[PDB]
């Protein structure tokens, strides 16, 4: 309850780890740890009746995010853990259920068949991109096919759970915690190319009330880098 | 929360070019698309064009070579610019964002300038 | 909070350090030293600054909006109280200016 | 029975991925493949249910030949040969029938007459990162990752031509060894529409039936 | 392109009956239909967006169904300011057509 | 010899230090030492035949250089100390002497009698303001009394010894290099509006060659903050 890093203090109250194993350290690397280790709060969005789900491209979300955002222009390439924080309050009276993946290495599919999805259609820096629940059109310029049914992978929607996750239901729980190593072939990877991790929250279940509550539900999603290095001089 | 706003002509000679320039606030470039819609009392509302989030644009076919939209992502500003106004533009113009909740769908319109191309 | 039981929310509590502006957006409230205050797990948060003779300021931010069920009223109030929390130092007593 | 369902029976099998057609003496006809696992598609499902894989390679190529329709006039053949270069990941290639990039040194390729065992091949685990990926979310042009290229295969006969056209066919065998595999991952619903990329039209999740009860 | 057809043309009906407005396509869309409300001498205001969800600040009175290339709105009981004009519209793919249009006089 | 701190190396071969101290250490202050530890060099004056001095405030001519500027703008207040360098190269065919002093508390006299000097004719920023050799006339706007046998504090020139001063007599030396401890009477004042100390350079003998000689000698000033902190959180 109430743990503070940095200048920053969040509180809480059940912790689901990786792949099994805590993210842990390795010319020579800098390793910076006095001014990076804090709570980056992104802004919440809102769970309405009719929503379908939202997705953060993760050594994305932090580009514009102060001084974390000045290590990475400075910097060529990088190796960050991640610790998500992801909290909805609804009262007694709401209901439904989310499911809280990350998926690494997440390669989205266009919408039209013979070209691939441009830069800003894939990844909205400190903002949520959203599924939806129909197709999208094809003699656009360039777009994301986001059909939730198949979480924009050609995969089943059904068959995420492989993924490290977690169940948010509001009848018995209300948040999830994640946390999530180090996952790629080199050991340091260019953070400008290369989105190394996805954070995806599908509602399954979708939202429901009465006449009278409040028609809509938000999320916070809280971000902060751990083991974090980088190689320069 | 305040939303985008336009500004244009009024009237303009035939032959002659259009150019109207829509300023949002509230928001960025960056994350939603504008279109442009042009209501005329005689053929109902009809689509013009649109530049995408990413900036790449898409106009109608029937005003391909007349259509001329563009954006700058720091001063919060759209321009587009229609030539060769023949007799048949005297309706009124709309800018309106779109991608509402990503959908695709127009979110909030313009105040709107009503332009006229007679002498 | 003095609210109800029934409602829940969120609440940023940026204090800006002698010498920075005052924040114009919540974005920029979030990177300087703040506390997230939840409003459904605990009623009161303690917020300790340094105080001394721009200097400062304390504001706070909406993070989500108030949650809130059916027949409960959502207009809530908040209380705020001040204290000292290490020892103060002070010299060369005067007269107060609260006075004819 | 839980040791059929390891790694290793699972991917040790081998597959025909490519056939490809080339004469002699048409000028234009020798073979080109570049290496990838992206081919077949009942291959490429079983290496999508993961991400980072790691495996040495053994190729095998059935090359066998048949006469084309020449002109006349007694037609008697020796025993033919073919080559088979091997070009790693930023190397010369060849262009024509008879270039340099043949008779290159840091090339290696195999010479193989007719009436013998089929040539074999193995080819180590050559790229710089510690894995190959099969999904590649990034840039390098989108989702391409220059990283794991293990090569291309050029073929051609060494026999120039003095009185038939042969022209010749080769099926290239395929088949992992020692393989590791981690953070697996779903298997793929739709089809496969193009061989670049991850593209789809979208399929619905099961096949229906006429009421839930 | 695609060819929205818009049915009827106008209407003339009092405050608490129901009220059915269909539109057809030339070919399927896959529910992306959106649907508007105008009033007089105003930009339009967003109803229904794909072709069930209803939009922010708008009541629960409306209600949008159909699949495939036929597509309806319901309004089950009126009030005083449901009347203008109405327009559906597909995004689809460009060009994006907009309806023909359909009026409520409310005599 | 090629001395280095952080990412810059300067070389030497005699040091005099201040007042016979070692600059030492001590809400609770922080203490930065490992981006600032670094040799500032300004940029070069030219001693000429008839010039007359040169003098920079102390914790001012840091104010735009880079990190440490970025350092200075954040914090209110702050105390260091100061590790100079000053070599000038000239051939053995040249003639003159300096003096380098280091004036603590040096306030200066405006030219006009009623008035007092602004901010911008006491202090150049990263760049040398010069003494005269003249009076200075006084109806100007605001000026300093810069006449050079007065030192422009009121005081004679010859007796500016006793401050910690070192010669550079170019017939056998050539370089001085000083260390000045904080010397305040508050343990941490502010550096925008208190300039502690105050370099001065003062050609006694002037500068003479023969025809074909350079005509000109560069100055070298090289400033390194030694055993600095800040009081924040």
């Amino acid at each position: 309850r109430s743990i503070t890093l940095g200048n920053s203090t969040i509180t809480t109250q059940n912790v689901v780890v990786g792949y099994g194993v805590w993210p842990e350290y390795l010319d020579q690397p800098t390793q910076p740890d006095v001014a990076t280790c804090r709570f980056y709060t992104l802004e919440s969005v809102q769970w309405m009746k009719n929503s379908a789900g939202w997705w953060w491209k993760l050594p994305d979300a932090l580009s514009q995010m102060g001084l974390f955002g000045q290590n990475m222009q400075y910097h060529y390439l990088g190796r960050t853990g991640y610790t998500i924080h992801v909290q909805c309050n609804a009262s007694k009276f709401h209901q439904g259920c989310l499911l809280v993946v990350c998926v690494p290495e997440a390669e989205m599919g266009c919408s039209n068949l013979n070209n691939t999805p441009e830069f800003s259609e894939l990844s909205g820096g400190d903002s949520a991109r959203m599924f939806t629940d129909t197709q999208v059109g094809e003699s656009n310029a360039k777009k994301v096919q986001t059909a939730v049914w198949n979480a924009g992978m050609g995969v089943g929607v059904g068959n995420l759970t492989i993924f490290p996750h977690q169940w948010i239901n509001l009848r018995t729980n209300n948040s999830a915690t994640l946390v999530m190593p180090y996952i790629n072939s080199v050991p340091m990877d260019n953070m400008f190319r290369h989105n190394n991790l996805t954070l995806m929250i599908i509602p399954f279940v979708p939202l429901n009330y009465s006449e009278g509550s409040s028609p809509y539900v938000p999320i916070t999603v809280t971000i902060a880098p751990m083991c974090a290095e980088y190689n320069g001089l | 929360q305040v939303q985008l706003k336009q500004s244009g002509p009024g009237l303009v000679q035939p032959s002659q070019s259009l150019s109207i320039t829509c300023t949002v606030s509230g928001f960025s470039l960056t994350n939603y698309g504008v279109h442009w819609v042009r209501q005329s009392p005689g053929k109902g509302l009809e689509w013009l064009g649109v530049i995408w989030r990413g900036g790449s644009t898409d106009y109608n076919a029937a005003f391909m070579s007349r259509l001329s939209i563009t954006k700058d992502n720091s001063k919060s500003q759209v321009f587009f610019k229609m030539n060769s106004l023949q007799a048949d533009d005297t309706a009124i113009y709309y800018c309106a964002k779109g991608d509402y909740y990503g959908y695709d769908a127009m979110d909030s319109w313009g105040q709107g300038t009503s332009v006229t191309v007679s002498r | 909070f003095c609210g109800s039981a029934m409602a829940t929310g969120k609440f940023l509590l940026a204090y800006s350090p002698p010498g920075a502006g005052v924040p114009k957006n919540r974005k920029d409230a979030m990177l300087g030293t703040h506390v997230i205050w939840d409003v459904g797990l605990q009623s009161s948060c303690v917020l300790c600054v340094p105080w001394i003779s721009a200097a400062g300021y304390v504001t706070c931010w909406y993070q989500t909006n108030i949650v809130v069920p059916a027949d409960v009223q959502s207009s809530c109030d908040i209380l705020c109280f001040v204290s000292a929390c290490n020892d103060f130092s002070v010299r060369m007593l005067k007269d107060t200016p609260f006075i004819r | 029975s839980r040791s059929e369902s390891s790694i290793e029976n699972f991917l040790c099998r081998s597959a025909c991925v490519y056939y490809a057609t080339y004469t002699n003496n048409s000028k234009k006809g020798f073979a080109e493949w570049v290496i990838n696992t992206r081919q077949v598609a009942q291959l490429r499902r079983k290496l999508e249910l993961f991400t980072y894989l790691r495996f040495d390679l053994e190729l095998t190529f059935v090359i066998t030949s048949a006469q084309q329709p020449s002109t006349a006039s007694s037609v008697d053949a020796p025993v033919q040969t073919h080559q088979i270069m091997y070009v790693p990941p930023g190397g010369p290639v060849p262009t024509k029938v008879k270039d340099y990039a043949w008779q290159t040194s840091t090339n290696p390729s195999v010479f193989w007459t007719e009436g013998n065992a089929p040539p074999r091949m193995s080819i180590p685990f050559i790229s710089i990162g510690n894995a190959y990926s099969c999904f590649y979310d990034g840039w390098t042009v989108y989702g391409i990752n220059t990283l794991n290229n293990m090569g291309t295969l050029y073929m051609r006969h060494v026999n120039e031509a003095g009185q038939g056209p042969i022209k010749s066919t080769v099926r290239i065998y395929f088949k992992p060894k020692h393989v590791k595999a981690w953070v697996p991952r779903p298997p793929r619903l739709c089809q496969y529409e193009k061989q670049k990329n991850v593209n789809f039209s979208p399929i619905g999740v099961t096949t229906s039936r006429t009421d839930i009860i | 392109d695609i060819q929205m057809t818009q049915s009827p043309a106008s209407l003339s009906v009092s405050v608490g009956e129901t009220v059915t407005i269909t539109c057809r396509a030339s070919e399927n869309v896959y529910r992306n239909l959106a649907w508007y409300q105008q009033k007089q001498g105003k930009s339009p205001q967003l109803l229904v967006y794909a072709a069930t969800n209803l939009a922010d600040g708008v009541p629960s009175r409306f209600s949008g169904s159909g699949s495939g290339t036929q597509y309806s709105l319901k309004i089950n009981s009126l009030q005083s300011e449901d009347f203008g004009s109405y327009f559906c519209q597909h995004f689809w793919s460009p060009v994006f057509t907009f309806g023909a249009g359909t009026k409520l006089e409310l005599k």
